[PDB]
């Protein structure tokens, strides 16, 4: 598991270089918008139960097979089970974001979960659409453009932290796939 | 272990629809009443017939009876059974389609056209 | 492949026997149908497009989500395909029902199929509906007359039934 | 999917190349012509409801026993109607992907590919189609390349049904 | 997928002058 | 050729179409009111709907016959079963030929305009060709059902 | 073509062999049939144009727009009444063919291959022929084995064009 | 508050600037297609009794309990004062129609709306869909593709008048989730 | 394979949606850049081979055991598959460049590349550093004019950029 801070002494240590010069400038304007990635965390977070119902339902409206008999989400056994495998993703997904580095959520969450789910007979069609729901949503919260609940934050401008959080879950459509 | 009226239904099905008609749609079985609610949207089978687009330009007038002969009758002179607390009614609004019954219908009377 | 002839020979060349005279008069009996067994063969190759089609008509008026945009049947290559497997599996039924062995059936369909369908995302649920609309169409196709001189073949009925539940649980 | 973006670079990756002047100025005249082709697709989107239940309509008028003649593969009924305005909005929204993308690439995929087994089987008429696909194109009230845009892509529709 | 710090070093530069 | 007396009787009859078949079946529950009584078959909301739609069917047919001047077009499906639709549904087929009977007697003063209602513009001369030929068409449909 | 007899001979030309007693037994499933099947073709050509002029104005009684709406694809012309009562002969004459030889040979060369190629192409609608077939097939005379013999191959030819 | 004139020049206040002939291609464009939007509104005031009752017992049809003991459209009581509420959401978009620009309705109408709701117990995602009836009731009448009720036009396009209100009944959706 | 314009037309169909004024105005904007665009890739498509060599010249210098008798890129075999590797993944970024989507890149050049050298024997992390050799060499390329009339391209050789850091967290 690397943070961003681990990512550039890595790279440095293929060459055997010291970290100092053009990558040390490039270290102190990543901590200069560190509040900015701490104010974000903190707005999906405390959002979080709202934004799984939302996009198991949403997912389940779009496709109402899935709550038919013999549906995938039919049961209340595999229904609070669709409820907890979508927030483990969006749990591993706020990882990266803190950490700023999808190793975390590349290797204990992703390694493997496409082979699991066609073992278990998962529809990898529904989850890609549950997982881009909350996608729409995440970047929502961090642009404060939410329809239903707005934060305070400061003034400015965190679009750089809605372009990485959106690759973070189009990663996650693109590995179940 | 089937039924002889349990097919005598699905004979017509094995038709082509020109030459079957409205027996092609002969396969549907009778669903839950739940089915045909506004997530799952289960089709009936009267829609497959011509007896749902029956709208009409013309229309009987109905004052030009004798007074007497032009008879109504409600369902109900019930405040709770023509709609509940919930929105579950049998009479009022757009939850006519939830019922257990009335899915499927009877159109091998006719003809196969 | 192999039919319901070849079905107790080869279980007797791996004893290495003889057939029995009773496994001789029991081969005799299947002979004895023979003709039934090639009027419900008839019937259903005959009526092969209108048992497919109005079959799944019907199932898009029970389960009207498969033909919705993103419902798994929403697109001309995929609603394509879909009638392109029920007549798959009304082809393998009928191979297994002049054969009397179900050993072409899922050597050359059913083997592979639920993996197919969890690899894709496909509904089983929804395709044992399918498959159970073309069994009661097709058993009711097999016992009217039309042009059949009367008699009884609530046996070979019974057989047929079973293929059909045999396709169905081998992708539910 | 087809466009004049991915059919350049399909080129280039047949022949293990990078992208050399050939396939530059293909992508060039796609921006050169793409502003003809969004204006196109946002007035064929606003007059979606006008332009589906009046092409709907000249079915009607043209072909009247598919309102009359019992069977689910006609008009006649409350859910066979509602089936004929769905295929009309289906074609025109494929037409709308098609001038977006640029190319016959949507409609390739999502329309084309099977039309003639379930028209078949489901014993649709294509003549049926073609009738309001000549309403489309003598109603949207385009002028100039936008309506130079718009109809391309309308007949080419009309050219894999008849 | 991305890189915040090799991608938050890129942006700096060219918006900020030397 | 004259057609104009041709299409001058189409329109009588087209113009004034959703009128004659409301004074149509309003005249046969008129004649009979045991139709609109609860347990008659012209009572529910479905079934009146319907039973304007096909005296709006019928008339649909007998106009298209008067444009085109042939019963070849009274040939068509819809008059195999007509006796044996009505028959299977249970339809009171002798109240169905009175509801064609009164467009009969509609379509001849519509053409004629003897109408004691309507009053309309036309040239002058005769049409009574014409309003023979739809009591031929009218008297077919009643053929078809009994 | 697919004859009985030269689908067995194909079943052993594959593998290099000459020909056993599972190919023999093959052709004398022919000869069996063929008593029931020559008698059908008989009474067909007998009544050949009692059935074709018969199932030329079924098709007027059930699509009666067909004889009324003016273009070259429909029968409203005294030529296009004379090239659809070609098109019936043509469908009664394979059926007698596949008669004579057992299988469903002649119709598969000469009928079913490049079918809807013309029927996209003419404007020509399957359904119908399907409602010719089935007059045909209710109004034969036929009976006993000498009717399922002609009915199985008049269904053949609704299922190609369904 | 402001129309379609006065929101250009609060944009060229933000920079000083003069309203010059880059910019006036719009504003001569709005007075060019003038008429036509004219033409479109009194195809709604014409109709708007029509639209209101039918929208409202249309949300009734869907959704019985709204109707049963215990609905918020339960007695005359209730029931005249949610007519009396869809009349006044149909008179804000005809104003801001005819305007051409979405201020009025915004702060008048639709500001403060969800803290009234979540105060009188008025159900929010029924309310949103008497609101997207007459929505596809305003786009028949301007396109002149209504069933009944064919009103004299002349000929041309009226699709971009028809998605301006489009987006003003989208609004009111968006301001009571 | 899917451009810019295709990624936002195939997630409209997967609800049924048409297109709404508010994406055709940021597809417009693709549109207005355009040829600035198409001078990143003509930059980097015209230097290909200096871009490549340089890089791996200077990669050697500073991991010497892969050219070391018994290392990975001993052997003009294997030499030889080291520099075609290096020009596989700058075509691909070309190709994601001109698209405007990185579509073609993850889905047939970084799609199983991690576990393709993991394998092989490949060492990972100095194919990371070959892709950001490359990475600076070609937009130290890009922002520069030479025959180009002056503006800002610094939001499009930042998306560049981008495609560069996505293939080399991809290999490692
Ligand atoms: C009682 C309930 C009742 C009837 C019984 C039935 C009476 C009735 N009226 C006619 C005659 C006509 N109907 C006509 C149709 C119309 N009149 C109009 O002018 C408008 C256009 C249209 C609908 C209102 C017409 C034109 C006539 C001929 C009248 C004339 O001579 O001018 C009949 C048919 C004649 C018959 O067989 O008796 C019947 C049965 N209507 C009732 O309300
Ligand atoms: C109404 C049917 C249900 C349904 C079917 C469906 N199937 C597919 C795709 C495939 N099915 C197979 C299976 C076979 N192919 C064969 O040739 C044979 C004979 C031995 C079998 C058993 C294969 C290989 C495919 C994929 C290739 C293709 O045909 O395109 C699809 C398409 C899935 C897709 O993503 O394109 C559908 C829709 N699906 C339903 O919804 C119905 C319940
Ligand atoms: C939870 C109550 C949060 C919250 C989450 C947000 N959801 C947002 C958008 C959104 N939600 C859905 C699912 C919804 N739509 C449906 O059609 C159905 C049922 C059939 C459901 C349950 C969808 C499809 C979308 C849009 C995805 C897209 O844009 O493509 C969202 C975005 C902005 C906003 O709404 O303000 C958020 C924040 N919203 C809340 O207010 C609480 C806190
Ligand atoms: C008043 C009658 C106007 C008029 C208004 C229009 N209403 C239109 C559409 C519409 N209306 C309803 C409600 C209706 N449907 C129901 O199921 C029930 C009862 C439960 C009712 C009262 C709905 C649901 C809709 C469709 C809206 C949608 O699709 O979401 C309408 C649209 C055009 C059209 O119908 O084609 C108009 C113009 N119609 C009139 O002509 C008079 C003037
Ligand atoms: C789209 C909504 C319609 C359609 C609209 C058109 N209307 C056109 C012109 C037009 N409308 C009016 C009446 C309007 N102007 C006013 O000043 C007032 C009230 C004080 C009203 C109600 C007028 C006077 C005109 C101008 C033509 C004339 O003077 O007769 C029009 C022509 C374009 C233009 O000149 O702006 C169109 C396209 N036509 C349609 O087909 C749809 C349904
Ligand atoms: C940032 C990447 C560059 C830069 C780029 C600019 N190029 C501008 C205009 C322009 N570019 C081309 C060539 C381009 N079009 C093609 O079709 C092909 C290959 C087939 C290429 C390479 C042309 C023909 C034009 C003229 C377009 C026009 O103006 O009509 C441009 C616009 C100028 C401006 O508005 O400022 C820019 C910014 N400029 C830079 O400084 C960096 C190095
Ligand atoms: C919901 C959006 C899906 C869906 C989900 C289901 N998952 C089911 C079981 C299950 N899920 C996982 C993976 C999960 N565990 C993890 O540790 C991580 C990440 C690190 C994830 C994503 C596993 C390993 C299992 C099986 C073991 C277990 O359940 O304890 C499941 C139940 C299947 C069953 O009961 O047999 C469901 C329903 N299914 C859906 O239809 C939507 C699309
Ligand atoms: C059972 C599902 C049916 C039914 C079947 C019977 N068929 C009988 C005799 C029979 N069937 C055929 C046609 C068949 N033989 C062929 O060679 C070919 C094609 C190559 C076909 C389609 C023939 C020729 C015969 C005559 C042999 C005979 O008469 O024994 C039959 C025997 C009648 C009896 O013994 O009572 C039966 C029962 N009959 C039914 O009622 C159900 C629907
Ligand atoms: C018969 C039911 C009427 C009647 C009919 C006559 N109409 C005569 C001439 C005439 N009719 C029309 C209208 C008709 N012609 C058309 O082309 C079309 C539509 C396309 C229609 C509806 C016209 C235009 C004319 C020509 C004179 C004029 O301008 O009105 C007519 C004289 C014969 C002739 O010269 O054609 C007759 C007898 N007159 C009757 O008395 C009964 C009631
Ligand atoms: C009305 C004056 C009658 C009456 C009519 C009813 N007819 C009902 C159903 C029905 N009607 C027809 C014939 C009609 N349809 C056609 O396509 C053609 C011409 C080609 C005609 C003349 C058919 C075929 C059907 C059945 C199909 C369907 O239901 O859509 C009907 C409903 C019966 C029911 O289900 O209760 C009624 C009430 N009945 C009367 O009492 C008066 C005399
Ligand atoms: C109908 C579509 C709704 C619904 C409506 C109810 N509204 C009730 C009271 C109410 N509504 C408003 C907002 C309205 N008045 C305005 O002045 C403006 C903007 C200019 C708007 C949008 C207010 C301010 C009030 C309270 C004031 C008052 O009525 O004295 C209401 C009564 C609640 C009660 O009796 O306790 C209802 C039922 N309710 C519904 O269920 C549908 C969805
Ligand atoms: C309307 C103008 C005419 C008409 C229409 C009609 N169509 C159907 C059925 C289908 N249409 C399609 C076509 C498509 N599906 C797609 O997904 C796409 C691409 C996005 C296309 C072009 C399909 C697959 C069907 C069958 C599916 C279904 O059953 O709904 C019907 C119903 C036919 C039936 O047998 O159910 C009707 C009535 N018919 C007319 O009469 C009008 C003239
Ligand atoms: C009659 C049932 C309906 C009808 C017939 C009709 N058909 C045509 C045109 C053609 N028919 C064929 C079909 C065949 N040609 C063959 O050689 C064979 C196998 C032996 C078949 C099945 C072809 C090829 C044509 C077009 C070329 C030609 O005319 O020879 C027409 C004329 C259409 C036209 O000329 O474009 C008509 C009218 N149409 C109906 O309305 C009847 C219901
Ligand atoms: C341990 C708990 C803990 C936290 C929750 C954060 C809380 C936090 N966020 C910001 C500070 C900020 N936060 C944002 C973020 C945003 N502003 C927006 O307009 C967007 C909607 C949103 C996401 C882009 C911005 C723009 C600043 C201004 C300072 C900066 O640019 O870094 C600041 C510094 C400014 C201040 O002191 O007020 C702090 C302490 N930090 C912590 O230590």
């Amino acid at each position: 598991m690397l943070d961003a801070f681990s990512r550039v002494v890595v790279n440095s240590d293929a060459k055997a270089a010291y970290v100092g010069g053009s990558d040390l400038q490039a270290l102190k304007s990543f901590i200069a918008d560190g509040n900015k990635r701490l104010d974000a965390v903190n707005s999906i977070v405390s959002n979080a139960s709202c934004m799984v119902s939302d996009a198991v339902s949403g997912m389940i409206c779009e496709n109402p097979g899935l709550i038919s008999p013999g549906g995938n989400c039919y049961t209340n056994r595999r229904m609070a089970a669709c409820l907890r495998d979508g927030e483990i993703i969006l749990r591993y997904v706020s990882y990266a974001l803190l950490a700023g580095d999808a190793s975390v959520l590349e290797d204990r969450c992703l390694n493997g979960l496409k082979e699991t789910y066609i073992a278990l007979g998962v529809p990898t069609n529904s989850s890609i659409r549950a997982v881009s729901i909350m996608k729409a949503q995440a970047v929502a919260f961090i642009t404060n453009t939410a329809t239903e609940r707005k934060m305070s934050f400061a003034a400015g401008d965190c679009t750089s932290l809605a372009s990485e959080v959106a690759s973070y879950f189009d990663r996650v459509g693109a590995a179940i796939s | 272990v089937s039924t002889t009226k349990a097919d005598l239904r699905y004979v017509g099905a094995t038709k082509p629809a020109a030459v079957g008609g409205r027996r092609a749609m002969n396969l549907m079985k009778q669903q839950p009443f739940w089915m045909y609610g506004p997530p799952y949207n289960a089709v009936t089978q009267d829609e497959y017939e011509p007896i749902s687009a029956a709208a009409p330009k013309a229309f009987v007038d109905y004052q030009i009876f004798a007074p007497g002969t032009v008879k109504v009758s409600p369902d109900s002179v019930n405040a709770n059974e023509l709609n509940p607390v919930s929105g579950m009614s049998k009479y009022i609004g757009k939850t006519q389609k939830l019922v257990g019954d009335q899915g499927i219908s009877d159109r091998s009377d006719k003809l196969p056209m | 492949m192999l039919d319901a002839f070849a079905k107790v020979v080869a279980q007797a060349d791996a004893r290495g026997e003889f057939l029995s005279n009773t496994q001789i008069d029991a081969l005799s009996k299947m002979v004895k149908e023979g003709n039934q067994r090639l009027d419900i063969v008839n019937k259903v190759t005959s009526n092969a497009s209108a048992i497919v089609t109005n079959s799944a008509r019907a199932l898009f008026a029970e389960q009207p989500q498969l033909i919705q945009p993103g419902g798994n049947a929403y697109t001309s290559r995929r609603m394509a395909a879909c009638l392109r497997d029920m007549e798959i599996v009304l082809r393998y039924v009928s191979y297994a029902m002049i054969a009397g062995d179900s050993s072409v059936l899922d050597d050359r369909c059913l083997n592979g199929l639920r993996e197919t369908y969890q690899a894709l995302g496909t509904p089983g649920s929804s395709v044992a509906v399918a498959i159970q609309k073309m069994k009661d169409a097709s058993v009711a196709l097999a016992n009217d007359t039309t042009g059949t001189p009367i008699g009884d073949c609530s046996s070979l009925v019974a057989e047929l039934a079973g293929y059909f539940d045999r396709a169905a649980v081998s992708v539910v | 999917m087809k466009t004049p973006i991915t059919e350049a670079i399909a080129t280039a990756d047949n022949q293990g190349r990078f992208l050399s002047n050939t396939e530059l100025q293909a992508v060039n005249g796609r921006y050169q012509r793409a502003t003809a082709s969004l204006t196109a697709a946002k007035a064929l989107t606003g007059s979606a409801q006008r332009l589906i239940t009046g092409a709907a309509q000249a079915v009607y008028n043209k072909f009247p026993y598919t309102t009359q003649m019992p069977g689910p593969a006609y008009a006649s009924s409350a859910i066979g109607k509602a089936k004929c305005a769905r295929d009309i909005g289906y074609y025109l929204r494929m037409v709308t992907y098609c001038l977006v993308v640029g190319g016959t690439g949507p409609m390739d995929e999502y329309l084309v590919a099977g039309l003639e087994e379930i028209n078949r089987s489901f014993d649709l008429s294509p003549s049926w189609y073609i009738e309001a696909l000549q309403y489309i194109k003598n109603s949207h009230g385009l002028s100039g390349q936008v309506a130079n845009e718009a109809n391309a892509y309308i007949d080419y529709a009309i050219n894999t049904l008849s | 997928v991305v890189l915040p710090v090799a991608r938050a070093g890129l942006a700096a530069t060219a918006k900020k002058n030397q």
